[PDB]
């Protein structure tokens, strides 16, 4: 697949302007290579109409420009003064016109009481009448194939939605896009045009995250909203719901955020795969499915396989009592942010509650056993969790505070086994007289650096510490035990910047 | 429907494959091996040195297109070990789009002869 | 009575980093008053406990002295002849790395449609010690599901190199469906100490090839 | 003092017409009786001496599974030692797969490796020979692993390897693996490969200019 | 009594290190960012002695985009005269095209004529150098025309040509000639194009082991 | 007070009618006072002064030297300038070079080049024709007559570039460079190129 993405089908009337946005992977070649807008005509061969190297055609002279934003990673084509000669098949692309790297756009312009509404909203058709028609059957009519049929006594097709002068119709199905006549001996004509929603182009990466901002109106805020995905035909795969559903594929990586004062929620998906691309449809129907007459809203996702998001362990394993050290990557250029770490608790609830952050807040039940580090810098941070149980198995999200968020999910599994560092249970010192704590370690770690750290909220930092390398043993010896020397201490291994297995002991005085 | 085995960019070969598994008759299945060589036809022999003759012989061994010069991680019974999945790990027939090919030439500039550095493929060669 | 000093096993030196050097003393009639001394013993303690005859003595250790190469000597003394026996070991130089080859099923077995045989040949490596593991998908198979032969010496009049084979019989519908099987060969002369070949039905021997040679002059970029 | 009764050798029972049986001891420090032609005694052969009693011409009685029994009476004690042996009939014939070179090995163009694999035979004993066209190769040209037991009835396997020159493979010389097992009625199963074998792939070259 | 601010020449910007700006008055000097030097009278036609002032080390200030202003005071009019200059920001890349000899010049065996067309670059400063294989030809062996302005096809672009006459026993024996165009808008300050007797057809694609294991 | 006699321009000498020598005198002060002694048009038109001798197209191609003497009251003796037609003349060698193939790959416009090489008088006229219709001079770019490097005789060169649509090249019509010069008898050498001025691969599979 070429990684270029833009509108599959642009529409306009004659005489107006068009802006076509095409997205490319912002590598250093794509930003400096040549962008074109060729017209794929017949007989073979694109004919370049405008380019980013200066060329504007003779048909397009004075009424187009191709401007290029390498920071966004995209380029846009403005075309003024259309006419029906501009209807055809086009391509937006990069480089040489015949080598691929293009998206095929299909621009189809058309000839210039017409009501134009959206799917599922309401129409008020205000039709005049005469003074000599104050008794007879006030009515609408529809023309289903040049046949005048009664509609409104209500039509069996329109049962429950229409009401009588003017008429008002609620929750418009797409198959009410005909033309109606208001008759009170006289007749008025009125054309309804129910619009499909134009899909907003979301161009995301592989192993990244998408936030669908699902802002319908406040008139529909007390209805059970949903997120479908249109398949190859017609049925939608309901991905999330506000009634408790969730797809089995989106387990641990979905999030349906709570609504607002005007019914504007958002749906967060992380860890994007090649098969997650397609058309997604927010909506608000009282069953949580997609039915005729539900105010939808569409996005078109493109999951770019040419991703620069670093590939990570998507599953970490750790034994009961052991430890887990997760590397969460973030965007390298925003190195000063506030880094978080999260959990996962369902979809309709959509809860990712915070465990630890980079400023020195650790949760209540995770004191003495969780820490967030800064090493190794420049696009990664380490999160060390020890004292594991079987109920620490779950999906954990690597949030940050910047604007380019890839909320990297990782699943911790709790397998059978015994930990590597063998610390005592919970040693009890006494006042003034010393304490000696050991930490034996296997032969795998005799290359690694060893430490003992005392745990605070701001990140634990190393200490005195002896390291007997012959009999493998890292001693901790506190000289004068005060009440301050309390809390949790950790022995653990470390290879320069990358941290390893830890184990914890608590020193009570 | 066709998975991609190789996408070599040094010789521009793109082996794909697809099992067309006949459920009708049991062991008459059709494995496919679409290969898509592109022959550059205008490039030199040492492609990073524009004094060489034109390349007129193009030899494509499938064992040398398909190779994986990238280490992997394997879970062996408790551990994650790193592995070297190659056995054979060169001349290049095409330039790469995402790669910067330069060539140093000796221009003069007055009383010196400075070894300036030209760019064979521009737009893949900008500094950031 | 002789004295032998054996090498660290490869399963433990490679996956586990333990270089326990064994010193065996075979040719004993009656005596349990043996005595061992290890000249690069910087603290570690040998063991004893002889079965029936021989007396063993294992000096512990990790792989970082052995991989760096050091001369470990097992000076043993017994009450039969008052001179002591010596033995020395180190890591062997002049090493060659294996050439792992993973061979598909023969077409006879695929047409029989029952169980197919994947072969892993490792060839041309200089010390006799090698590890052959097998994986399905990425889940390592249990070692009672495959046969692995010993590491014999292959015939040549030049250098002394060795070879080993390994056989995994898998289900014919499992191969024919198309999931991947790996042979992982570990050897102390490999750079990352492990090589890993992977084969499935797509990555070996098609039955229809379509070559498509695209000649084009203005090329030399491979978009 | 222990006793051992050794089976007939496979090569002297397949090729030759003499499959002598052997009764040997291991630990005597000082004759024989065969309850089923007499024996030929051997050297003293100290170590715990080991004299032998070979017995010729009993190949076809061995093929019919008649239980041989040796009994050696040495004057080191009173109770003479006894050892029995028969030919087991639970035999399965091999499946002999000869396997082509890797594609990587015949692109480097130095020496290619052919792999014979005999699989699934029930008694452990086997013989593997190689042939280039029709001329037998010497035993010092190839490498044969031992006859190991399979993970499963109880079956065995043995692989063999031969490295021939790539110029000898590419110009089209055949190579055969001959596996001889005592269940085959012809005493041998031969499998053959050359450069063009195995229902070849359809190549469909098409140049686009 | 006019005043002009002259940009640093392109060969000093690409080849060398220091890029010195010039301020010339025709009829003392103040510069907006290193001490500069004045000049001799250098009397032009019908008089009008010209003092000029050159400011050195302005390679990265010019290449970043700092707008330079030079202001000169002189006792004819009481007010100083100003002059401003910046690096232009549009900067299209040149398209270099190396054109082989005409087919009616090879069949005389005296001298053949290779042409080099750089086209479509937006600042009108460019450098053309010619190379024989890898040894650079002198300046007196080729002819480079000025950098003129093309007819309009959208933006304002420029074009330049260069010519080279080489001996036909060199063109037939099979060595290569290169045209080398240096411009501000280019990645590594120079780009190259190379031609020989062959590129102005018999290939032998061989595909070994199309079947077999790909792993 | 400097006098220069400029030749008839080649455009008016090959196509036009008013082949006129221009006798220019610059650097005078007071008001006027110039006499120009050579069908004479005694025109001065002073911004410096420039007198025009028209109508003498026929005596120029004879070869006799035209003597212009300009008299002015600033100094005493009038100045004199002599000029005639060039004798040691060579003819051009027009080469109409095809487009490069990268131009055809980009599919926007193609670039024909016209190189007129090795002619001994400097003045030359490049014209361009599509089919038989002459293109207007705002559609091509033409450089100047620059003297080319040779230690033999003094010969000049001119390039001129025409960018035309690639639909015109791929459709297939002809383009003609028409170079005019005084040392050609027919007065205009015209060359013509069109699109139509083997690959022979060998697939040696295994």
């Amino acid at each position: 697949k070429s990684p270029i993405f833009g509108p599959e089908e642009v529409n306009s009337v004659e005489g107006n302007s068009v802006s076509i946005t095409c997205y490319y992977p912002p590598t250093s070649v794509n930003r400096h290579t040549r962008k074109y807008w060729c017209r794929q005509g017949a007989r073979g061969g694109c004919i370049t109409l405008i380019s980013s190297e200066g060329y504007v055609s003779s048909k397009y002279a004075g009424r187009a420009n191709l401007t290029n934003f390498p920071e966004n990673g995209t380029f846009v084509v403005n075309i003024a003064q259309l006419s029906q000669d501009d209807s055809g098949r086009y391509k937006c692309g990069l480089g040489i016109n015949s080598r691929g790297l293009s998206f095929d756009v299909s621009l189809e312009v058309s000839q210039g009481k017409v009501y134009t509404v959206d799917l599922g909203r309401t129409v008020t058709i205000n039709c005049p009448f005469k003074t000599e028609n104050a008794q007879k059957r006030k009515s609408l009519y529809k023309q289903i194939g040049l046949y005048p049929v009664l509609v409104i006594y209500v039509n069996p097709n329109y049962t429950g939605r229409i009401r009588l002068f003017s008429v008002v119709i609620n929750q418009l199905r797409l198959s009410d896009a005909g033309q109606y006549l208001c008759q009170a001996s006289n007749k008025k004509n009125a054309d309804l045009q129910v619009l499909k929603p134009e899909p907003e182009l979301v161009y995301e990466d592989l192993r990244g995250s998408v936030t669908f901002h699902c802002a319908l109106g406040p008139e529909v805020a007390n209805v059970a909203k949903f997120l479908c995905r249109q398949s190859s035909g017609e049925n939608c795969d309901v991905v999330v719901n506000t009634l408790g559903k969730r797809a089995p594929a989106f387990e641990g990586r979905i999030l349906l955020n709570p609504q607002d004062k005007d019914g504007s929620f958002s749906v967060v998906i992380t860890g994007l795969r090649k098969e997650d691309a397609g058309r997604y449809l927010c909506g608000a129907h009282s069953d949580g499915q997609l039915q005729e007459g539900s105010p939808i809203q569409a996005w078109q996702l493109f999951v770019n396989e040419e991703s620069t998001i670093p590939r990570s362990p998507t599953v970490v394993k750790g034994v009961a009592g052991g430890s887990v050290a997760v590397l969460c990557p973030y965007n390298r250029k925003e190195s000063k942010s506030i880094k978080y770490w999260c959990l996962w608790e369902g979809a309709q609830n959509g809860r990712c509650p915070l465990l630890v952050d980079s400023e020195g807040w650790v949760k209540a039940q995770y004191e003495g056993r969780l820490s967030l580090l800064e090493e190794p810098g420049n696009g990664t941070f380490t999160v060390i969790l020890n004292q594991l149980t079987s109920r620490d198995a779950g999906f954990y999200w690597c949030l940050t505070n910047g604007d380019t968020l890839w909320r990297t999910t990782v699943e911790i599994k709790i397998i059978e086994g015994e930990p590597n560092l063998k610390v005592p249970g919970n040693v009890t010192a006494v006042l003034g007289e010393t304490l000696k704590v050991p930490c034996h370690f296997p032969c795998k770690f005799s290359s690694y650096e060893k430490y003992w750290c005392k745990w605070n909220n701001t990140g634990c930092q190393a200490l005195f510490v002896n390291c007997d390398e012959n009999s493998r043993l890292v001693s901790l010896t506190l000289n004068l035990v005060t009440r301050a020397d309390e809390g949790w201490y950790w022995c653990g291994v470390k290879q320069g910047h990358f941290y390893g297995e830890t184990a914890a002991v608590y020193v009570a005085v | 429907e066709r998975i991609v085995l190789v996408d070599n960019k040094c010789k521009c070969a793109r082996i794909t494959s697809r099992i067309i598994r006949s459920s009708e008759d049991p062991n008459e299945d059709i494995v496919e091996r679409n290969i898509r060589i592109i022959v550059p036809l205008n490039n030199r022999e040492n492609i990073s040195d524009p004094t060489s003759p034109l390349r007129t012989r193009f030899v494509y061994h499938l064992s040398d297109l398909c190779k994986k010069c990238d280490p992997t991680e394997v879970e062996l019974d408790n551990q994650i070990v790193t592995a070297t999945q190659s056995n054979i790990c060169e001349t290049c027939y095409t330039y790469d789009r995402n790669k910067c090919y330069t060539a140093v030439v000796p221009l003069v500039y007055g009383g010196e002869t400075k070894m300036v550095e030209t760019a064979l493929t521009p737009d893949a060669c900008y500094p950031d | 009575p002789r004295l032998s000093l054996h090498r660290p096993a490869l399963e433990d030196l490679l996956l586990g980093s333990e270089a326990n050097l064994t010193c065996t003393l075979t040719g004993l009639r009656d005596a349990s008053g043996v005595t061992f001394t290890w000249t690069p013993s910087s603290g570690k303690s040998a063991v004893q406990g002889p079965p029936e005859y021989s007396v063993s003595s294992v000096l512990p250790g990790c792989a970082e002295p052995w991989n760096h190469g050091k001369t470990f000597t097992c000076t043993a003394a017994y009450p039969e002849s008052k001179t002591p026996l010596t033995a020395t070991l180190s890591k062997s130089g002049n090493t060659f790395r294996p050439e792992v080859h993973l061979l598909p099923p023969p077409s006879e077995e695929l047409a029989l449609n029952e169980l197919v045989t994947l072969t892993c040949l490792a060839r041309g490596f200089s010390p006799k010690d090698v590890l052959v593991r097998w994986l399905q998908g990425s889940q390592e198979l249990p070692r009672e599901k495959y046969l692995t032969w010993a590491s014999r010496q292959e015939p040549s009049q030049g250098t002394t190199t060795f070879a080993v084979t390994s056989i995994l019989r898998v289900a014919a519908e499992d191969w024919k469906k198309g999931d991947t099987f790996s042979c992982m060969v570990g050897h102390e002369a490999l750079p990352l100490a492990f090589t890993q070949k992977t084969i499935d039905r797509l990555a070996g021997k098609p039955t229809h090839v379509n070559v498509s040679v695209v000649m084009a002059e203005v090329d030399g970029t491979c978009y």
